[PDB]
């Protein structure tokens, strides 16, 4: 994932 | 260094050896050398027949003359190649065989005449035919050998329905086949310009969609000559000087020998 | 990153190196830049060739065949309760010129499927939603003489039973050619006459042609019984290569297709005139 | 056996690299999509099919 | 049974789209790929291909080989264009079927730098020297080669290399212009004129053929694929 | 967080510093807040500007068209069996009012649409359900004259085939502008008229249009054969700018549109009829 | 087969949905972006640029360029209101049609503190005292300076700053009032009177304009995004 | 609800498809396999047995 | 390639940070949908394009 | 319980080992699809079920 | 992998060992390659049986 | 996952 | 995953  | 130049070049296969004092560089077709099918490549599984120098040697064609009129001439392999010593026995003894070629087109002239040929290597050169009937050329008219076939300016249909001639109706401009023949570029070429060359040299790799075929029944090669610029010289009206094709077979193979094929050119 | 060469900044010359000279006698394209003949600034190029890539420019769903069937009281004589088209890219023309850029190609298939259905006649009561069957017969396989025979049965052909109304319907075919590549020329026959042969029909060929039955047919037919009221359909075809890679270029077709080969036959002349000094 | 890659943002919103996932469904490669990450080429092998390929600044003819 | 909603655009079909489907002929053995000659990764490529332009479309000339040959002459009226031509690859009608022109109409959009050689095709005792020159667009179409050497332009001297080169640099205004015909997108204008003039001795041919050639720059690009006006079906 | 500043307390004042005097000659717009001018208390402000961002202000799908096609028998006479549309947001004016509060724009767009149809007689039968085909032709591409003719085989072109009763069919495009931004506003021209030209309509132009084209058509057909009674339909285009830049402020437009360009005609009249001291 | 079930709301279309949809001109080459002077991020900053008020509305001169004029005078009834408005930013007739009317007409919603710029187009020898007041709502709407003072004022001094800056505080009961008119969310008045006179010395003329300017301050913002009235077509 | 678009080829029936269903007979007690003997795993293995071939067809 | 941001929680049932997830299903960014979280900037360059910007407390014209 | 297995890629892409995901949905593994993954085996017992299997190149008789 | 055995370059011959002979009686098949009967290049094979499994 |  |  890349959860910002 | 030594004095070496662009122009000179030696050809040498088997017991035959060219010289040229006049060439353009020369050309490899698609950057591709010829060479023998690899063992993963392979199809038919019976040892293949490499004769070596007994085919892969320079054969010279019957002299072609180029005047005024002339609007180009056209030739296929392996069919020009068909009856050229062991190359054409080797070629029919066999179902199968590949092989590259060496092809040198000859044509001198004088530093006072004019002139351009378009030298042309084309795929599986297909030709346009004679008739209101599609796909319709026989074997026989497909197939000239050694004697090529020539272009037209334009397109005469064969007329006769009752008994039809079933022959090609290539139209120059059209390069044959339905399409314009200053886009003949995008295939491997040279031009023999007179005040620049004596001769064209195009080395041509096997090019197909398998890794060997029936050479009797499909020529992979077209050679197309086709005068870009026509001849003249001084003011003579009628002027003319001879074409000359010389071809050799390289790396050549064979698979599938049994009885001799006897095609019926009648 | 896929941007092209930038623009480097070039001055003044006065050498004996001459870029702008050549001999195309060789064979050769001159391989010239901007700045080999004019003065140039530096450029930082982000311009691509994304979209003329083979994919990219093959990356479309092309028309190949409008293939129609009716729906209707099997009279006797003949009908269009089922119909058949071998499949090619040649009964159309905008996709078979894209690919004749090319001699040799090889890819995977996919085929999508627009069915489009009305009434023939102004008036016999309606007709409930029709199931259409679309089989592959290849070749070798028994085709259908009558639209609800055994071959429909289709235990090994693969056949798409498409609902009307749904979205269109589609699949993917993979690469299925005989060769290791796809030959969209040949030059060839496929039989060789004989000087031993009885008559010289025997050895007679298309020249050009490869296989008889190239690569089969799709047989369409309704799979309902027919209403009272005539119901026509027609199935139109739309082809896309995909995952593609083509060998060996061509100049592009420049006069009108005559048949499956590559034979003229008229309108053979494609240049307008313009005169030799004229803008 | 999702993959991830980069798109190549052409117009910006006003909110970096952005990705897209990507699954296959099926067992026959023949089933997927296509990729569109095409590698590119030298046209050399027909701009320039000369067995001694010469530089340009050099008389081609020599 | 997972909670979904159909969004917009479901069901529909779209010729540009790129999805997975069902293969019909499952588990199949495919014919395995062979290293054959002449591969082409990008159109691009093909366009940078030299291919010869019918130079010559006047009413007996086109859709005959001499389509494709300019006379030069040792007593041409030297006060006059060889050859007058605009910069449009696509659409205009000495450009448009070229194997640039071809590949150009199936987009759009074009951008970058091209080149022009000419080959001359005189005896090799003829001499001369020749002005080709390019007018990026916004004024006056040269008719004079005192205003054509204003632009951009070459000075060609006829001699043992054959063949010379002019590139047309990338200047425009807009970062791609159209493969149509428009002013808003105008590339500007070619022109030849004889620099000197051809000299020949005595038993030499006073006239003779030039033959052109159009190419792709390495900069050049194309965008927005588009169906040709180059082909059509009959109902 | 991105809520707006919170006020802060302010007490008396009997100073040297006037904020509250200003000279707007310079062309600045004098910068104070309630604190500058009466005495404040503190407010933790926690409004926010969300809504206005450029991106919310668009963030809608806008009618810009409405293209009709009939569905009926090719009679011979100008008939509507296929129809064609200039892509714009100028035949509408809502959006096109918005677009224009800036001078340039960069975006990506999302087209939308929603197709009607319905019975146009009293009484001949029904129709089967109809797919609609949507063509996008980009300018040089073959345009059809025909509802039925090779331009429909559309191998290069990109379609829409929408099945009627289907949810609204949804595409997205690219920025495609020729320049780094979309131009609302030109003010110059496509040609100029030279000393030199023979006839002075050579280098006559439109004043602030730039191509002829712009972008190219939406060929619309409904791709059914005809059913016996005549079914008439309606595809309206909804379109939505997204991934949204704007720049250079302008004046919104304060009288009716007069076609494409900033050309008024008449209710020049915008402001209403009020007493200089009546609240 | 993954197992779905279609909810409510399937394959329906919402105008202000943002969902994916297919890209119809795939891989297409997009045009970089230069950096253009000018940007804008958020449709807040156009209403905080100060545009002049059409402050005179009454019968000739309305829809003509006098419309932005204000007649200050040095015999004028110093009894009297120079003008008289109602703060109605997106409703009131010399408000609805500023560049922050405007954007405001797209909203339902509006909040924040607004201010009020006048300038003096007098002769430099011109001289005078001015009171701009704003009366919250819910009493008399003023007609007296003496019962304006009483409000939220300023006492511009006319001099070498031509202009004067009154800002019209946040006072309000609801958090958001509305962009139409309604009592329940009225945002008061605002009056203008003389706190002496305009005097000139001799040879000067006795009359001149006041311009009048509009803009919002940094709290300032809007919501419920919907259609103005400002604008429409006919069939 | 997760926002789905239907594709292309959706709710159509192929012969050749690879595809889960639900079973019409759950939790049902499976007879187990014994071990036969002449199991095939593949065609191919039929065609590699020699059988006689009708060489003489004459009338 | 699955996105995680919180969302800006306006009413809040009688149940802290919510988050939503965002994937990209397309390599075209174009078929994106929006951000929406858009960062702001100063007015500055409209409300203020002074050569010499000055101080609200002192004099405009000096 | 994502299964992930390598396509025999034929016709490949001009952009490698590329994958395919599957996920069982049902209890009943009569529910599932076919793994088409499926392993060989000698026909000997058809080719050559002899108590003595001689060697090709010796005299089957003997 | 699944592809079928690649061929075998084989050589001439003149041996006691008969491949080509046998006594199909036994119940069998005579297990030949072409190798065994003619002489042959080495091919590397990517043909499979795939599509012919049960 | 369980990827072979 | 297989990110690239
Ligand atoms: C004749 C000239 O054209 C060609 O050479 C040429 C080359 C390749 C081509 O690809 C098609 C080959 C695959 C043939 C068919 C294979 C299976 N097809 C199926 C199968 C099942 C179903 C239900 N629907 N379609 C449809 C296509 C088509 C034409
Ligand atoms: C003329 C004034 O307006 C403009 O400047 C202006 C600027 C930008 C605009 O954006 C549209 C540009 C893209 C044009 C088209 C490109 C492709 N389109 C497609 C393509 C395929 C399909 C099936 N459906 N729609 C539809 C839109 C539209 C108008
Ligand atoms: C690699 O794919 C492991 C991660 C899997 C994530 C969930 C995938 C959900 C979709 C299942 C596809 C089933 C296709 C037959
Ligand atoms: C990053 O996305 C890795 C995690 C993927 C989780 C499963 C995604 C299931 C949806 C697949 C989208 C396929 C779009 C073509
Ligand atoms: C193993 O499967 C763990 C990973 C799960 C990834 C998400 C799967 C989404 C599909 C759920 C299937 C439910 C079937 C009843």
């Amino acid at each position: 994932i890349s959860e910002v | 260094a030594c004095g070496y130049s662009d122009r000179v070049l030696q050809l040498t296969l088997g017991n035959s050896t060219i010289t040229t004092q006049e060439a353009a560089n020369s050309v490899v077709a698609y950057g591709r050398w010829p060479e023998f099918i690899r063992d993963d490549e392979a199809n038919p599984v019976d040892q293949p027949t490499e004769p070596d120098v007994a085919t892969c040697r320079f054969y010279t064609l019957d002299t072609v003359m180029w005047g005024k009129e002339s609007k180009g001439w056209w030739w296929k392999l392996p069919d020009a190649l068909r009856d050229m010593g062991l190359f054409g026995q080797n070629m029919y003894y066999h179902y199968l065989g590949r092989s590259g070629y060496t092809v040198h087109v000859q044509c001198n002239a004088s530093k006072f005449h004019q002139g351009a040929l378009g030298v042309f290597a084309i795929p599986e050169y297909c030709l346009a035919g004679d008739s209101d009937k599609q796909r319709y050329t026989s074997y026989a008219n497909a197939n000239p050998g050694e004697r090529g076939g020539k272009f037209y300016s334009q397109f005469n249909k064969d007329n006769a329905v009752t008994s039809p001639k079933r022959e090609f109706c290539p139209v120059d401009y059209l390069l044959g086949c339905g399409v314009l023949l200053g886009n003949a570029f995008v295939y491997p070429h040279q031009i023999i310009n007179l005040r620049t060359n004596n001769s064209a040299t195009i080395v041509l790799p096997y090019v197909n969609a398998l890794a060997i075929d029936s050479m009797v029944k499909h020529n992979n090669w077209g050679i197309a000559i086709l005068p870009l610029s026509p001849l003249d010289f001084a003011q003579d009206s009628s002027v003319e000087i001879p074409i000359t094709v010389t071809i050799a077979p390289m790396c050549s193979e064979f698979n599938g020998l049994r009885n001799v094929t006897a095609p019926k050119f009648q | 990153q896929d941007s092209l060469p930038d623009t480097k900044a070039s001055g003044p010359a006065h050498s004996k190196e001459v870029p702008a000279l050549t001999a195309v006698e060789t064979g050769a394209t001159n391989p010239l830049a901007p700045s080999d003949t004019v003065q140039t600034r530096h450029v930082v190029q982000r311009r691509s060739r994304s979209e003329s890539t083979i994919e990219s420019f093959f990356a479309r769903g092309a028309c190949v065949a409008i293939i129609e069937v009716d729906n209707e009281q099997p009279t006797t004589r003949a009908q269009k309760l089922f119909a058949m088209w071998r499949i090619t890219y040649k009964d159309t023309v905008q996709l078979r010129r894209k690919l004749e850029f090319f001699t040799y190609s090889r890819f995977d298939m996919e085929f999508t499927f627009v069915v489009t259905a009305n009434f023939t006649n102004a008036n016999n009561g309606h007709a409930l939603n029709q199931v259409y069957q679309i089989m592959y017969i290849p070749p070798g396989a028994p085709t259908p003489k009558s639209w609800d025979d055994y071959t429909w049965q289709t235990s090994s052909n693969p056949s798409i039973f498409y609902t009307y109304g749904a979205a269109p319907a589609r699949i993917s075919v993979p690469y299925v050619g005989l060769a290791n590549a796809y030959s969209h020329f040949y030059d060839g026959f496929a039989k060789v006459p004989l000087k031993t042969d009885a008559n010289d029909q025997i050895g007679d060929s298309l020249y050009s042609a490869m296989t008889v039955d190239d690569f089969g047919v799709l047989a369409v037919r309704v799979v309902n019984d027919h209403n009272p009221t005539k119901v026509t359909s027609k199935v139109r075809i739309y082809m896309k290569p995909k995952h593609v890679r083509v060998w060996c270029p061509r100049p592009p077709r420049a006069v009108p297709y005559y048949g499956p080969g590559v034979d003229y036959r008229n309108n053979l002349d494609p240049l307008s005139e313009k005169g030799l000094t004229t803008y | 056996g999702a993959q991830v890659s980069s798109q190549k943002v052409g117009a910006h919103e006003n909110s970096s690299t952005i990705n897209y996932t990507t699954i296959n469904y099926y067992k026959d490669s023949a089933s997927n999509a296509a990729s569109k990450q095409d590698y590119s080429q030298d046209p050399s092998k027909f701009t320039e099919p000369l067995k001694d390929v010469l530089i340009k600044t050099a008389p081609a003819l020599n | 049974g997972l909670p979904v909603l159909n969004t917009p655009g479901s069901n529909q079909y779209l010729t540009s789209d790129n999805h997975q489907s069902p293969c019909a002929i499952p588990e199949f053995d495919v014919t395995p790929p062979i290293d054959i000659p002449g591969e082409v990764k990008n159109m691009m490529e093909l366009a940078e291909i030299d291919t010869m332009i019918p130079l010559n479309l006047e009413s007996t000339k086109r859709n005959t080989m001499d389509m494709y040959r300019v006379t030069l002459s040792d007593s041409a009226d030297l006060s006059q264009p060889i050859l007058c031509l605009s910069l449009s690859p696509a659409f205009d009608p000495r450009l448009s079927h070229t194997m640039l022109g071809e590949v150009l109409n199936y987009y759009t959009h074009w951008a970058g730098s091209l080149k022009f050689t000419f080959l001359f095709c005189g005896s090799m005792m003829a001499t001369g020297k020749i002005l080709v020159a390019y007018a990026p667009p916004g004024a006056q179409p040269p008719t004079s080669r005192k205003e054509a050497m204003l632009g951009t332009h070459v000075i060609w001297d006829l001699g043992l290399q054959s063949s010379c080169t002019m590139v047309v640099p990338w200047i425009s205004n807009v970062t791609y212009r159209q493969t149509t015909q428009d002013s808003f997108t105008e590339g500007g204008y070619i022109s030849m004129f004889y620099q000197t003039r051809i000299v020949v001795p005595l038993s030499t041919p006073k006239s003779m053929s030039m033959l052109g050639f159009v190419s792709a720059c390495n900069d050049f690009s194309v965008r927005l694929l588009r169906d040709t006006t180059h082909i059509s079906q009959s109902a």
